[PDB]
């Protein structure tokens, strides 16, 4: 799953979820702090821990713009990983006479003919 | 680079990012604005390549020039003669061959043509080819 | 290989898509209040509202004056369109291909000093060149540089390149673009298509007076008209990998490659500070 | 869904050059052609396999390269085949012109008379002189690398909020429900 | 989020199309079998035809 993220990141997140919960309990004291953390480690989740409202339109929008960067940030890594895996393309399709490894003696990919064959006079034709 | 002049027959003296002077060179050039209008040779501003490239062959060997453009403004080559029945030269090798103009200082390309009637020097500036459009507006199309 | 711009997560969507969803939200809190006046709400209006067009990642009171529940669920179909559309505009953004703007040419800012920048750009070639010679003669800073990072061989420096130890190479342009045509991880480039000082080329040597100069000239520059340099080029003096580069994809994906949300995050906490003078200044009301 | 709809959508057409399937016949629909009576039209008569775009040249083609790169500037003449420098400089110029693929035909331009002048020695003295000084550089930084807009950042296209102008009108139906439900009300008492 | 990539990428086919296997395919003698009726003819007077 760390493919589009890392563990940098991942690191970053979680530290700054419980910096947002604090300034959300700090805010919340100027007129709640186990609740204020769950909440907030619930929303980085999408999930519907937390039940409570803002107290001040301080802490509306400090929870607003956490859930912001929240959202967003779970965007960009599904957008990321749809980009990593589409983008992982098989390979290889030869091509034909026309290949790449055709125009070289290719030492990893092993491809030959029958020795002493049609095949062998019709190279020797085009050497 | 050509423009027009004021009554004194000169133009803006302009300068470069460290404020080094443009040179200028008075060319004398025909009024090829249509074919059969007024095509009278009148004096012009002229800078650019070729002209900067003459003044530093000039300051290097040491000669006398002029400057004019040419009145049909066109390459020339070997084409049919009014419909007659010969095909020769036109343009600046058209009337070189004929002895109107001195020496040649344009990028002209060098085909095989103008090289048997006419040997060259060294390419002073090398180039390739290259077709050109218009890109396009970045724009999805897409309905609703 | 190339990396993310770090404001590209707003590319997909200028400042239409910001107006306009302000607008829509000051529009339909008012709508929803008035409604609710026929039946408290014009502050968590707001939020109720964001809310829904957002993300359903926060509990609301939402339910007041039932008709206006269809007002609201199609604010969250604007929600399930939009998302969608960014999710999918933006991953087709960061489809994007290695760039590298490589170097514009010799004479590049950069390159006349590169200790201005961190690290110091590093160049070198072979010395008893002349190349050096007339590098010796115009550019004594660069000679100098130069001298500082001299080099002893042609695969040498080519190695160099590839492990990081050097950062770029000097050299004409043939044997250059020879060996970047057979290396087998095409981790070499030159740039210029020919943008290059003196620009010179191959004079065959001919001796003095000699009458077949004139003849032997129109017949190579026969050649040169007949358009036949092109494929015994491809099969000479050129290598596979000349048609062009790959879409690579990205590594492991840093915060600097989205360092412009991690911009915007501290702007947060500016305006929380604001917010903080409104919490320490609110006994006028 | 919406995702693969958008992203494959992609941009046309990134000319290659000369191995265009649009360049192997005369394109009625894609105009190009090139400057009349010039070093091209010699080019492309050593090779007459170009020949039927060769009669397409003429039913398009112009008396002079300013004329041509203005036709390019709008509908006419899409596309002009020309030297690589010029055609670089009026894109870095204008900031809205690309050039193609690879390029082909990698020529000199020098200077050249009548075989009675010994100048051209003289002239491959003076080009070899300024190699040995750096002069002709400085006529490119004069002229043809004076920066000049560098332009760059080819994005695969955006998304707007007209192109989906039609979406927003559908709230404008729920402004009308806000004078339909709200009688509506009214009748929830009425009926009983 | 890996389930919208990964079908995503699975609805990004190419046109296949899997044409007909050959003249002596089973579609082929009988297209009344199947709706609508697979329409195949030419010109007349040739050495097809023959
Ligand atoms: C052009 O540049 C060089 C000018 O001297 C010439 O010889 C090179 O000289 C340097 C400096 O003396 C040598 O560097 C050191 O090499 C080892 C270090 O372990 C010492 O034994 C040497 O004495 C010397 O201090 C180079 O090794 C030497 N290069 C060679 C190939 O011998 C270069 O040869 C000249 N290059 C060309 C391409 O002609
Ligand atoms: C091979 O097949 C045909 C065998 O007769 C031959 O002539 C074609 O005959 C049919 C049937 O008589 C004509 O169909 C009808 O055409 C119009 C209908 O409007 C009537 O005026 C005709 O009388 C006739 O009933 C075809 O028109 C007729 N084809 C031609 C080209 O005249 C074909 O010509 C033969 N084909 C070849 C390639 O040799
Ligand atoms: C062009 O051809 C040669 C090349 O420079 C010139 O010959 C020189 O003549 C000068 C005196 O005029 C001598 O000092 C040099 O030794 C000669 N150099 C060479 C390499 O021949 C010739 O003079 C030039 N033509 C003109 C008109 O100047
Ligand atoms: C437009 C023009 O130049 N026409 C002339 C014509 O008058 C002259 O008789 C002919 C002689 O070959 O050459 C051509
Ligand atoms: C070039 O040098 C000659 C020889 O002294 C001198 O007479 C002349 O003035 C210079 N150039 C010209 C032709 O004016
Ligand atoms: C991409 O290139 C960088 C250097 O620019 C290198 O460190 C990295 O390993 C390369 N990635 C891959 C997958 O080869």
């Amino acid at each position: 799953f760390m493919q589009p993220f890392q563990s940098t990141l991942w690191l970053l997140v979680g530290l700054s979820v419980h910096v947002v919960a604090v300034m959300l309990y700090l805010l919340d004291r100027f007129s709640t702090l186990s609740s204020a953390m769950w909440f907030s480690w619930g929303v980085l989740l999408n999930s519907g821990i937390g039940e409570g409202a803002p107290r001040s339109f301080s802490a509306r929008i400090l929870g607003m713009v956490w859930a912001g960067f929240a959202m967003i940030i779970v965007a960009s890594y599904t957008a990321n990983l749809a980009a990593f895996l589409v983008l992982d393309r098989p390979e290889e399709r030869i091509t034909g006479i026309n290949d790449p490894r055709l125009r070289n003696p290719s030492d990893k990919f092993i491809y030959a003919t029958v020795k002493q064959s049609s095949v062998d006079i019709y190279f020797r034709r085009q050497v | 680079y050509v423009k027009p002049t004021m009554s004194d027959g000169t133009c803006k003296e302009e300068f470069t990012v460290n404020g080094d002077p443009v040179k200028k060179v008075i060319c004398t050039g025909p009024n090829d604005t249509s074919p059969g209008s007024p095509r009278h040779t009148v004096p012009q501003c002229c800078y650019g390549f070729c002209i900067d490239l003459l003044i530093k062959l000039a300051r290097t060997m040491n000669f006398t020039y002029e400057v004019h453009l040419v009145a049909d403004g066109k390459f020339g080559t070997q084409e049919r003669v009014n419909n007659s029945n010969k095909k020769e030269w036109n343009g600046m090798m058209g009337e070189l061959l004929s002895g109107q103009a001195d020496m040649i200082v344009a990028p002209l390309t060098i085909n095989n043509e103008r090289a048997q009637y006419i040997e060259f020097s060294k390419p002073f500036k090398y180039q390739g080819l290259t077709i050109l459009v218009k890109k396009e507006i970045p724009r999805s199309t897409l309905d609703s | 290989n190339g990396t993310v711009s770090p404001s590209a997560f707003l590319e997909p969507f200028s400042a239409d898509v910001w107006v306009m969803m302000f607008v829509m939200l000051l529009i339909v809190s008012a709508v929803a209040v008035f409604v609710f006046e026929y039946f408290f709400t014009i502050g968590k209006a707001i939020w109720l509202l964001w809310g829904l067009v957002f993300n359903n990642s926060v509990p609301v009171q939402n339910p007041k004056g039932t008709t206006s529940k269809i007002m609201v669920s199609v604010w969250a179909f604007f929600a399930v369109i939009f998302l969608a559309s960014y999710t999918a505009n933006l991953a087709a953004f960061m489809i994007q291909e290695e760039y590298v703007d490589q170097v514009s040419g010799l004479s590049d800012k950069k390159f006349q000093r590169p200790n201005d920048f961190s690290p110091p750009f590093r160049f070198g070639t072979v010395p008893n060149g002349s190349t050096e010679r007339n590098i010796r003669n115009n550019y004594a800073e660069m000679h100098a540089y130069m001298g500082k990072f001299n080099q002893r061989g042609v695969d040498d420096a080519l190695l160099s390149l590839k492990t990081g130890k050097l950062d770029a190479f000097i050299y004409d342009a043939a044997v250059l673009n020879y060996m970047a045509g057979r290396d087998e991880g095409c981790k070499l480039v030159t740039i210029g298509s020919g943008k290059v000082f003196a620009s010179t080329g191959y004079g065959i040597a001919i001796q003095k007076d000699s009458g077949w100069k004139r003849q032997v000239d129109l017949a190579i520059l026969q050649l040169f008209g007949d358009g036949e340099m092109e494929e015994l080029e491809a099969l000479w003096l050129t290598g596979i990998c000349h048609n062009e580069k790959n879409e690579v994809m990205s590594s492991q994906l840093d915060i600097d490659n989205m360092a412009g949300v991690f911009y915007m995050l501290g702007a947060a906490m500016a305006l929380s500070l604001i917010t903080f003078i409104c919490e320490h200044l609110f006994y006028w009301q | 869904n919406l995702a693969a709809f958008l992203v494959l959508d992609r941009p046309e057409e990134r000319i290659t050059g000369i191995n265009d399937p649009r360049l192997r016949n005369p394109s009625d629909k894609f105009i190009y052609a090139t400057v009349k009576q010039s070093s091209v039209d010699i080019y492309f008569r050593r090779q007459v396999e170009l020949s039927t775009m060769y009669r397409h040249m003429e039913k398009h083609n112009y008396e002079s390269a300013a004329e041509a790169i203005q036709a390019v500037r709008d509908n006419k003449l899409h596309a002009f085949i020309w030297d690589s420098a010029v055609l670089e400089f009026e894109a870095s110029q204008k900031c809205d012109l690309v050039t193609t693929g690879e390029l082909f035909f990698r020529s000199g331009f020098g200077i050249g008379m009548r075989k009675d002048s010994p100048w051209k020695q003289n002239v491959s003295l003076s080009i070899l002189k300024s190699h040995e000084n750096g002069f002709m550089e400085d006529l490119d930084k004069t002229w043809v690398r004076y920066q000049e807009c560098d332009s760059r950042s080819n994005a695969p296209a955006t998304l707007t909020f007209e192109n989906m102008a039609g979406v927003f009108m559908l709230v404008a139906g729920g402004i009308v429900a806000g004078i339909f439900l709200i009688f509506i009300e009214i009748a929830y008492k009425r009926h009983k």
